[PDB]
C-alpha cells in the first residue's frame, strides 16, 4: 500500500528537457564509461549504472528507497556533454527555424509590416503557423533595419549530421557551429510566432546540453549466471568515451582544427544512440556486424512499444487444437481438465459460498472441482500445494479463493484472425477429458475454424463484473444476428444440413421404435408424442 | 457578379477585396453553361440566418468546428455564395429514412 | 488571521456502510480526516461550521471493486500564520535559547538574539524566567509578537518571531 | 562475418530427418532472392 | 455544471451497457460481502442476486450520462425501464 | 465516394448494411473534401499519442513534444495506452450511489 | 487532501514570498470563490468574533448530534461533539483567554464599524491598540490607507467588554 | 509464456463495447504502480514505501503527490521518450476544458 | 480510422473530438440487428391496381366497404364526415407513392426495423381470425389509430424544434410502410383484424420499434470499419472474371489521383 492518492491521467503534457531539469533530476554524476568492477570486485563503480541509479542483483540497495527491483521505477542520471549537440530528430526543424531567424542578432525575417506575414501570423495552429511562415521567411535573406544589422543571412543546406550555409561574386562558404546562442537570443513572442511553448519546449532546447542517462529497467544487462550488457548500455559509452575525449583536447595542446575532428563523433554517437537508421549511411554497426537498436527503432510501430507491448499485449488464457462436439449446447466450449486445473478464478469468500470453497480448498489443485490459492486480508499468498497448513485451512469472509474453473463459468474464446466482433465470443465452461478445446459446430464459421489443425485461444474473465460483461453482451447467443449484413450469421452445417434434408422428403418414414428414441433426444420434449 | 469569357488579368481580379463592406464574385463562363445543382448527386443545400445558426449549435451542443464543413471553393459553395462562418443545411433522400437532415459550415 | 475558507474532501466508502443512515457515516468520517489537519497550504484545519446542511452530492461508484466515491463540499474556520503577522498568546517554554510562545493552535519560538539585549536569559530561577530592567518574563507571562519567519511541517505548523521592535512583549 | 550482415542467410541449412523423402527433397531444393517469377512458367517443365 | 430532472432528453430505457454494467458492479459488490435488498431465496452468485435486485429494481445506483460538450443526465436504476 | 464502395463489395456478392459504409464515407468527406484512410489522412487530423499507434509512430511524438502538444486522452487509444477503461460504451458514463435512496 | 474552490491548472514556481505586504497566499486572495459558484469576499475573523463562529457550530452541532467560568462550559461541549482533536481546545482556551468581548451584539457592532482589506479589519479587531503611531506600525499595511483610525480604536475600548 | 492479446483482439472487445473487460491490458498482464509529479508530470518521485517520505528534489516536493495504475509497457514507453529528451508529462486533472 | 466513433447519448455520432460525422447513426438511428428486408407496396404496381387495393369511397355503391367486412358497413356507407378522414389518408398514401419514386428504381425491396408481415402473422392466430364474420373498428378507429402510433414511434427525444424536426425526418420512410400496411381497405378485407388484434399489432410495432433503436455507447465505427473489411478478406486479388475489387478498395481509400480504369458514363438528353 502506498499513503498517496490514486488518480488516472487526465491530460499529456508534451515538451522538451530543458537542460537545467535533466541536472536537477539527476542522482548520479556518470562520469565513469565502465559498468562496476571495483577492479574485478563485483558492485557497481559509482561511475556508471547505479552510481546511484537502479540496481541488480535482487538488492533493496537503490539510495535506501529500497523496493528493490519489483516496485522500484528506474532512476535517471545525466552526463554534461562537452559541447553541444543536434538532436538526430529534430535536426530537420533545428534547420528550418535558422531558415525562418535571423543570425548576429536572434528575430524574425517578417514583421506585422510585411502584410503575407500579418495572415501567417494570424493562423491559429501551432503547425500550419509554423508551416505558412517558414514557407515566407525562407526566401529573404536580409536582416532590414525596427530591429537592426542586415547582416545577409546564408542559405543553409543538409550534409549529414551538420548544416553549412553560403553568404553572398561566388559565395563563401561556412560550417555553422553558434546556432544555439541565435536561439536562446530569439524573442518570447517569437517562439510562439512559430511552433513552439516558452514553458514546455523553448526553440533551443532542440540543442542538447546536458544528456538523459536512462536506468537499469531501461536497458537491463542479462548475466550468464559472465558478462551481459544491453544495447544502449554501451551507446551510452561509446559516448561517454566519446565525450571524455574531447574534453581533454580542450585543456591540453588543443590544437583547434583537429578537435572539430573529435567533435563530430560525439554529434553522431549522440545520433546514434537516439537514432540508427538515417539519409548518411553510416549505419553505425555493432563489433560483429550487428546494427545496433536505436531508442526510436524500439518504438517504431509493429513489434515496437506502441503497436507491439501497447495496443496489444500477451496476456489467464490458454489454446490448444479444436474438434467439434455435436453433443454440446450452442454456447459450450469443452474445456480438457488439465486446463481448467490450471487456469484460477479469484473469488471473494461469502457466506453464500463459504461452505463450498472450503471444500473446494481442502480438494488441493490436483483433483478436478478444486483450487489452487487462498488470499488473506494480509496481501500475502498461501500456495495450497505446498503450505505445510494446506488441507489445514479455515477461510475469514473477505479473503479470496483462487479456484479451479468449473462447469458454467464465462470465458472468451477466440480464433484469429480475429476480424470479426464474433472472432471473440463466450461460452459456457465445461471441463471434459482429453487435451482439446470441444466447441459447437453451429458456432463454427464466425470464428472460421475447421478441425485440421486449428488451434484456439481461450481467456478467462476475473471480476465479478469483467464476467458478467461477457455474458451479456459477448454471449455465444447474442451473436447469433450479425450486424454488418443484418442477418444470422451461423447456420446448420455439413451433416446435421445434408441429412436434415433427407429426413424431410415424402419419402422419409420412421417407424415407433425409433421415432421414440428420436423423441428422447430432443430435451424439452413435452412427453408427448404426436398422432 | 462579372461573368468573365475566357478569362481575367492577374492585375485585375487583384483589386476584389478593395471596396469592403461589399464583396464580388467571379465566373467562368464555360463553368455556368449547365447548372451543377440540377445533378443527380446534387442534394439541396440552405443558407442559414446568422439565428438559425446559432441555433443548431446551441442543439446540438456543438462548438462550431465540431460541424461538418464545406470548402470557400466549393462548387455549390459558390453557387449558394456562401462565406468564412456561414452554415449549410444539406436535405439529401436517404435509402434507410427517407431524408436525413446534415449542416455544413463553410470554411 | 482566523479565516473560513470553502473546501471539499473525497472519500471512498466500502459497500458495507451503503446503510439508510449513511449521510451520517460519511460526514462522522469527514470530521475525522478534516477537524485537525494541517497544510501549508490551507493552514490549521480547526471546525467545520453549518455541519447539518453538509453538503454530498450523489457519488459515483469506482469500477474495480464497489466503493463509491464523494466530493464532499464544506465550509470550515481555519488559521494559518503569516510572516510579518503580529499577534499575542501565553508563553509555553523557556530556554536559554529563548522562548516559545503559543498563539491558538500554534507555537511560535523566540531567540535570545530577536529580543531586546537589556533582557538576559535568568540562570536558576523556578520557573526558568528572563529579566530587563524592569521586566520579567516566564511560562505564565503574556506577549505579544511579530511573526518573522514560517516553517510548515508535518500535521503542525510552527514558526518564529520577534519582538525587538516596539510595541511588542508583556501587556 | 564482421560489421558485414550484408550477406544472405539460407545458404547452408539443418537438414531434415522427419522422414526419408524429408531428406530427399531437401537437397534436391533451390531458392531465389526477392507476381510474375512465383509463376510456372513453361520453361519449368 | 448539472441538468434538472426536468428536460431530460436521453433515453427512458437501459442501454444494453448499463445493464450489463449495472449488473456488472452490483455483482462484485455483492461478493464483497456488501449488503442486499431482497430475498436471496436461497440465491449464493452474486450475479443471480444482482439479477434479481434488478427485476424489484432495488439496486441503490444512478447513471451519470455524459453528453460530447461535457454535461449529464442523472438517472436511478428504478426509474430506467429495463426493457431488454 | 459511397455508390463506388458499394459497388465494389456487391460486385462480389457479399452484402453489407448502408451504415457501414456510410459512416466510412461520411469520415472521409465530412473535414471539407477527400480525406484518405492514410498514413496521409486521418492520421493527420486534430485527433498525439493516438495518430501516434499507426505509421510515423516516433516522429509524432517528436513534433508532439516540439510543439508541446497536449493530449485530451479523449481517444480510446490514449486510454489503451495508459490502463485506463476508455470512454466506450460500457465507460461513457458515470455510477454513482445514491445516499438519499440508499 | 482536501482542495479549495480555486482550481487553477498548473501547467509544468511563482510563489513570491508571504508578507503583511497584504500578500497573502494565492489561496486566500481579496477575492475567493464561493461554492455555490458565486464571488465572495475574503472572510476575516478576529479573535473573539472567532470564538462565536466555534461556539455556535460546537452547538447546534451537539443539538443534532441528540436528533474561567466559560473556560468549563466549553471544556464539556468539546469531549461530545470533538474528535476527542487537542487543537480545538487550545484554539478554544486561546480564543477564550484573549477574546476581545462576549455579546453577539457587542461583537456585531465592532464589525458593523469597522467594515480596508479584510485581514486588517479583523487585526485591528483583536489586537488591543491605542496610538495609530501603534496600529499603524502592528498592522504595517495601513500607513496610507486611513489618517491618524485613533478616533476607531478609541471606538473600540469603548466597547471593550469588561471581563 | 502467456498468449498475447496483440491489436486485433483489442479491437474486437472495443467493439462489444466490453470496456472492463478490455481494461482488465491491465490485470492479466502489466500494470504496476508508479508515482507522479503534481507539478512536472514525471516519474520521478523518490518514494521510499514505508517512512511515507515521497519528495522529488528539482522539483522539490513532498506534499502534492499522486499514484497511479499504469501498464508498466507504457511507463517504460515514457523512460524511453525522456531519455531521448522528449517530455511526457502525466496530470491528474483537465485543466484545458471542453 | 474509426476506432473512436460511438453513438452518444443524444443520438450523434461522433469522435475523440465532438466532431459530428453523423447526427443519427445510419440516418435513423436504428441497430442494423433488428432490421429485415420489407417490401414497401405503394411504390410497386399499376395505378389502377394500387388503387383497387387502399382506395375506399363510403358515397359510392361499388366503392364501399361491403358490410361483411365491417360492423357498420350499412350505418356507415355515405357519411361525409367520414369520408374525409377516408380522403386525409387516401391523399397520404398518394404522397408517399410519389415519394418512394427516393428510389428511382422501383426496387420496393429494403431494409427496415419492426418486421410487420410477422407481428400481424402473429394476431392472425393469437386471437383465431375467421375469414367470414365482420369486425369491430370505428373508420375512426382504424386511421385515427395507425396516427396515434405514429406519435410514439420516437426515435430523437429533445423539448425543442430542430430536434423534433429530426424526429419526423429520421422516421418517414418507415412510417409509409406503416402505412401501407394499415390502410383501412387491407386491415379489413384482408387481414380481418377485431378491434382487440389491431390495438395488439399496434402495442407491439411501436414495442418493438423502440427496442430496435441503437443503443448510446455503440462503438459504432470499430463496428463498421471490421464489417466492411470482412467481406474483403473474403475476395480475390485479381481484377478478372473496369478495375474492381481488392485492388480497386485499395485505389480508392488511397483516394487515388490516377486510377488505373477512370472511364465515364454519359445518359442521353431526356427525350
Ligand atoms: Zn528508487
Ligand atoms: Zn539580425
Ligand atoms: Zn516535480
Amino acid at each position: 500500500y502506498s499513503s498517496a492518492p490514486l488518480r488516472s491521467v487526465k491530460e499529456v503534457q508534451f515538451g522538451l528537457l530543458s537542460p537545467e531539469e535533466i541536472r536537477a533530476i539527476s542522482v548520479v554524476k556518470i562520469e565513469y564509461p565502465e559498468i562496476m568492477d571495483e577492479s574485478r570486485q563485483r558492485p557497481r563503480e559509482g561511475g556508471l549504472n547505479d552510481p546511484k541509479l537502479g540496481s541488480i542483483d535482487r538488492n533493496f540497495k537503490c539510495q535506501t528507497c529500497g523496493e528493490g527491483m519489483a516496485e522500484c521505477p528506474g532512476h535517471f542520471g545525466h552526463m554534461e556533454l562537452a559541447k553541444p549537440v543536434f538532436h538526430i530528430g529534430f535536426i530537420p526543424k533545428i534547420k528550418k527555424v535558422c531558415e525562418c531567424i535571423c543570425m548576429n542578432c536572434g528575430k524574425l525575417l517578417l514583421d506585422e509590416t510585411n502584410p503575407t506575414m500579418a495572415q501567417a501570423i494570424r493562423i491559429r495552429d501551432p503547425k500550419k503557423r509554423f508551416n505558412a511562415v517558414w514557407q515566407l521567411c525562407k526566401t529573404k535573406m536580409v536582416c532590414e533595419a525596427r530591429g537592426g544589422c542586415g547582416n545577409t543571412q546564408p542559405v543553409v543546406r543538409k550534409d549529414g549530421m551538420k548544416l553549412w550555409g553560403t553568404w553572398k561574386d561566388a559565395q563563401p562558404e561556412r560550417k555553422l557551429l553558434e546556432i544555439l546562442n541565435v536561439f536562446k537570443h530569439i524573442s518570447p513572442e517569437d517562439c510562439f510566432r512559430l511552433g513552439f511553448n516558452e514553458d514546455y519546449a523553448r526553440p533551443e532546447w532542440m540543442i542538447i546540453t546536458v544528456l538523459p542517462v536512462p536506468p537499469p529497467q531501461v536497458r537491463p544487462s542479462i548475466a550468464m549466471d559472465t558478462q551481459g550488457q544491453d544495447d544502449l548500455t554501451h551507446k551510452l559509452s561509446d559516448i561517454l568515451k566519446a565525450n571524455i575525449n574531447v574534453q581533454k583536447l580542450e585543456m591540453d595542446g588543443s590544437p583547434q582544427h583537429i578537435i572539430n575532428e573529435v567533435e563530430q563523433l560525439l554529434q553522431f554517437h549522440v545520433a546514434t544512440y537516439m537514432d540508427n537508421d538515417i539519409a548518411g549511411q553510416p549505419q553505425a554497426l555493432q563489433k560483429s556486424g550487428r546494427p545496433v537498436k536505436a531508442i526510436r527503432a524500439r518504438l517504431k510501430g509493429k513489434e515496437g512499444r506502441l503497436r507491439g507491448n501497447l495496443m496489444g499485449k500477451r496476456v489467464f488464457s490458454a489454446r490448444t487444437v479444436i474438434s467439434g462436439d455435436p453433443n454440446l449446447e450452442l454456447d459450450q466450449v469443452g474445456v480438457p481438465i488439465s486446463i481448467a486445473k490450471t487456469l484460477s478464478y479469484p473469488e471473494t469468500v461469502t457466506q453464500y459460498n463459504i461452505h463450498r470453497l472450503t471444500e473446494y480448498v481442502r480438494n488441493g489443485p490436483n483433483e478436478h472441482p478444486g483450487a489452487k490459492y487462498v488470499i488473506r486480508d494480509n496481501g500475502d499468498r498461501i500456495d495450497l500445494r505446498y503450505h505445510k497448513r494446506a488441507g489445514d485451512i479455515v477461510l475469514q469472509y473477505g479473503w479470496k479463493v483462487e479456484r479451479h474453473l468449473m462447469d458454467d463459468d464465462p470465458v472468451l474464446f477466440n480464433r484469429q484472425p480475429s476480424l470479426h466482433k464474433m472472432s471473440m465470443m463466450a461460452h459456457r465452461v465445461k471441463v471434459m477429458p482429453y487435451s482439446t478445446f470441444r466447441l459447437n459446430l453451429s458456432v463454427t464459421s464466425p470464428y472460421n475454424a475447421d478441425f485440421d489443425g486449428d488451434e484456439m485461444n481461450l481467456h478467462v474473465p476475473q471480476s465479478e463484473e469483467t464476467r458478467a460483461e461477457l455474458s451479456q453482451l459477448c454471449a455465444v447467443p447474442l451473436q447469433i444476428v450479425s450486424p454488418q449484413s443484418n442477418k444470422p450469421v451461423m447456420g446448420i452445417v455439413q451433416d446435421t444440413l445434408c441429412g436434415v434434408r433427407k429426413m424431410t422428403l415424402r419419402d422419409t418414414f420412421i417407424e415407433y421404435e425409433q421415432v421414440m428414441n428420436m423423441l428422447f433426444w430432443v430435451p424439452s420434449w413435452d412427453g408427448v408424442v404426436p398422432q | 457578379i462579372f461573368i468573365y469569357q475566357n478569362n481575367i488579368t492577374p492585375s485585375a481580379n487583384k483589386m476584389i477585396p478593395t471596396v469592403s463592406p461589399a464583396i464580388i464574385e467571379t465566373f467562368q463562363e464555360s463553368d455556368l453553361v449547365v447548372n451543377i445543382t440540377h445533378h443527380e448527386l446534387v442534394p439541396k443545400h440552405i443558407r442559414l440566418s446568422d439565428g438559425e445558426k446559432s441555433q443548431l449549435l446551441q442543439r446540438y451542443k456543438l462548438k462550431e468546428s465540431q460541424l461538418p464543413r464545406i470548402q470557400r471553393e466549393d462548387p455549390v459553395a459558390r453557387y449558394l455564395g456562401l462565406k468564412r462562418g456561414q452554415v449549410v443545411k444539406i436535405i439529401r433522400r436517404s435509402e434507410t429514412s427517407g431524408r436525413y437532415a446534415s449542416y455544413r459550415i463553410c470554411l | 488571521m482566523f479565516f473560513l475558507k470553502d473546501l471539499s474532501l473525497i472519500l471512498t466508502l466500502h459497500p458495507s456502510y451503503f446503510g439508510p443512515q449513511m449521510n451520517q457515516y460519511l460526514r462522522e468520517k469527514l470530521l475525522t480526516d478534516v477537524e485537525g489537519t494541517c497544510t501549508g497550504q490551507f493552514g490549521y484545519i480547526v471546525t467545520v461550521l453549518d455541519g447539518m446542511n453538509i453538503d454530498v452530492g450523489k457519488g459515483r461508484i469506482i469500477p474495480g471493486s464497489g466503493s463509491a466515491e464523494f466530493e464532499v463540499k464544506y465550509r470550515a474556520v481555519v488559521w494559518k500564520p503569516f510572516k510579518g503577522e503580529v499577534v499575542d498568546a501565553i508563553v509555553s517554554n523557556v530556554s536559554p535559547i529563548g522562548f516559545f510562545a503559543d498563539v491558538g493552535p500554534l507555537n511560535v519560538f523566540v531567540s535570545t538574539r530577536l529580543i531586546p539585549d537589556n533582557l538576559v536569559y535568568n540562570p536558576s530561577n523556578s520557573p526558568p524566567a528572563y529579566m530587563s530592567n524592569d521586566e520579567l518574563i516566564t511560562k505564565g507571562s503574556k506577549v505579544r509578537l511579530k511573526v518573522v519567519g514560517t516553517r510548515t511541517d508535518v500535521n503542525e505548523i510552527y514558526a518564529i518571531g520577534s519582538i525587538k521592535e516596539d510595541f511588542l512583549g508583556a501587556i | 562475418q564482421k560489421k558485414a550482415m550484408s550477406s544472405r542467410a539460407g545458404v547452408s541449412q539443418v537438414l531434415n530427418r522427419y522422414t526419408y523423402s524429408s531428406t530427399l527433397s531437401h537437397l534436391r531444393r533451390t531458392n531465389t532472392p526477392i507476381a510474375k517469377p512465383r509463376q510456372l512458367h513453361n520453361t519449368h517443365w | 455544471l448539472a441538468i434538472l430532472k426536468e428536460e431530460r432528453t436521453t433515453t427512458p430505457y437501459l442501454t444494453k451497457y448499463e445493464r450489463a454494467r449495472i449488473l456488472g458492479t452490483r455483482a462484485l459488490q455483492i461478493s464483497m460481502n456488501a449488503p442486499v435488498l431482497v430475498d436471496i431465496e436461497g440465491e449464493t452468485d452474486p450475479l443471480q442476486i444482482a439479477m434479481k435486485e434488478l427485476s424489484q429494481r432495488k439496486i441503490p445506483l444512478v447513471i451519470r450520462r455524459y453528453l460530447p460538450d461535457g454535461s449529464y443526465e442523472d438517472w436511478g436504476c428504478d426509474e430506467l425501464i429495463v426493457d431488454n | 465516394l459511397y455508390k463506388e464502395i458499394l459497388n465494389v463489395i456487391a460486385f462480389d456478392g457479399s452484402y453489407v448494411n448502408y451504415r457501414h459504409m456510410a459512416l466510412l464515407v461520411d469520415v472521409m468527406t465530412s473535414r471539407g473534401y477527400l480525406m484518405a484512410i492514410t498514413r496521409h489522412g486521418i492520421n493527420r487530423a486534430d485527433t498525439a499519442l493516438m495518430r501516434c499507434s499507426f505509421e510515423e509512430t516516433v516522429e509524432i511524438l517528436f513534433e508532439a513534444g516540439a510543439a508541446a502538444e497536449l493530449d485530451d486522452c479523449r481517444g480510446v487509444s490514449e486510454n489503451v495506452m495508459l490502463g485506463q477503461l476508455a470512454p466506450m460504451g460500457t465507460g461513457a458514463f458515470d455510477v454513482m450511489i445514491d445516499e438519499k435512496l440508499l | 487532501s482536501t482542495s479549495t474552490v480555486g482550481a487553477r491548472r498548473r501547467r509544468a514556481v511563482d510563489d513570491e514570498e508571504n508578507a503583511t505586504l497584504l500578500r497573502l497566499g494565492p489561496e486566500f486572495a481579496l477575492k475567493q470563490y464561493d461554492h455555490d459558484g458565486n464571488e465572495h469576499d475574503l472572510i476575516a475573523l478576529s479573535l473573539s468574533e472567532s470564538r462565536l463562529l466555534i461556539r455556535e457550530a460546537l452547538k447546534a452541532r451537539s443539538r443534532a448530534r441528540n436528533g474561567s467560568n466559560g473556560e468549563i462550559d466549553d471544556d464539556e461541549l468539546a469531549k461530545v461533539t470533538s474528535g476527542a482533536n487537542g487543537v480545538v481546545k487550545k484554539t478554544l482556551d486561546y480564543l477564550n483567554t484573549f477574546a476581545r468581548f462576549k455579546d453577539e451584539e457587542t461583537c456585531t457592532a465592532v464589525d458593523q464599524l469597522l467594515h480596508l482589506h479584510p485581514f486588517e479589519i479583523a487585526q485591528l479587531s483583536s489586537l488591543g491598540c491605542e496610538d495609530v503611531d501603534e496600529a499603524i506600525t502592528l498592522i504595517p499595511s495601513l500607513a496610507a490607507k486611513k489618517e491618524v483610525l485613533q478616533r476607531i480604536l478609541d471606538e473600540l475600548n469603548r466597547l471593550e467588554d469588561p471581563y | 509464456g502467456g498468449l498475447r492479446f496483440g491489436e486485433m483482439e483489442r479491437d474486437c472487445m472495443i467493439a462489444h463495447g466490453a470496456a472492463g473487460f478490455l481494461k482488465e491490458l491491465m490485470e492479466a498482464s502489466d500494470a504496476f504502480r508508479v508515482h507522479v509529479c503534481g507539478i512536472c508530470g514525471l516519474m520521478s518521485v523518490i518514494a521510499n514505501l514505508k517512512k511515507n517520505q515521497f519528495e522529488c528534489r528539482s522539483c522539490k516536493n513532498k506534499t502534492n503527490i499522486y499514484q497511479l495504475h499504469i501498464p508498466y509497457a507504457a511507463k517504460l514507453l515514457f523512460q524511453e521518450l525522456m531519455a531521448m529528451n522528449i517530455a511526457p508529462r502525466l496530470y491528474t486533472e483537465r485543466s484545458g476544458v471542453s | 480510422a474509426l476506432e473512436d466513433i460511438m453513438v452518444h447519448y443524444d443520438g450523434t455520432t461522433r469522435n475523440s473530438l465532438g466532431d459530428i460525422i453523423q447526427f443519427l447513426y445510419g440516418e435513423d438511428g436504428l441497430d442494423g440487428t433488428q432490421v429485415e428486408r420489407q417490401t414497401i407496396d405503394t411504390i410497386p404496381g399499376s395505378d389502377k391496381a394500387f388503387h383497387k387495393r387502399y382506395y375506399v369511397d363510403l358515397m359510392d355503391e361499388k366503392n364501399s366497404i361491403k358490410p361483411d367486412v365491417i360492423e357498420y358497413a350499412a350505418d356507415i356507407l355515405g357519411d361525409v364526415e367520414l369520408q374525409k378522414e377516408l380522403n386525409s389518408e387516401y391523399e397520404q398514401l398518394v404522397s408517399d407513392r410519389k415519394f418512394l419514386r427516393v428510389f428511382v428504381n422501383g426496387d420496393h425491396n429494403w431494409p427496415l426495423p419492426v418486421n410487420l408481415r410477422r407481428i400481424i402473422q402473429n394476431a392472425q392466430q393469437i386471437f383465431h381470425l375467421d375469414r367470414a364474420k365482420a369486425s369491430d373498428l370505428t373508420i375512426p378507429e382504424i386511421i385515427h389509430g395507425v396516427r396515434d402510433l405514429c406519435k410514439k414511434l420516437f426515435v430523437l427525444r429533445g423539448e425543442n424544434e430542430l430536434i423534433k424536426e429530426a424526429q419526423q425526418n429520421a422516421t418517414s420512410l418507415f412510417q409509409c410502410l406503416v402505412r401501407a400496411r394499415l390502410a383501412t381497405r387491407r386491415i379489413l378485407e384482408e387481414f380481418r383484424l377485431n378491434r382487440d388484434a389491431f390495438e395488439w399489432v399496434l402495442g407491439t410495432i411501436e414495442a418493438q420499434f423502440q427496442r430496435s433503436l441503437v443503443h448510446p455507447g455503440e462503438m459504432v465505427g470499430v463496428i463498421a470499419a471490421q464489417s466492411i473489411g470482412e467481406p474483403a478478406t473474403q475476395m480475390t486479388l485479381n481484377t478478372f472474371h473496369v478495375t474492381l475489387g481488392v485492388p480497386r478498395l485499395k485505389e480508392i481509400l488511397n483516394v487515388a489521383k490516377n486510377i488505373k480504369t477512370p472511364a465515364l458514363t454519359v445518359y442521353l438528353d431526356r427525350e
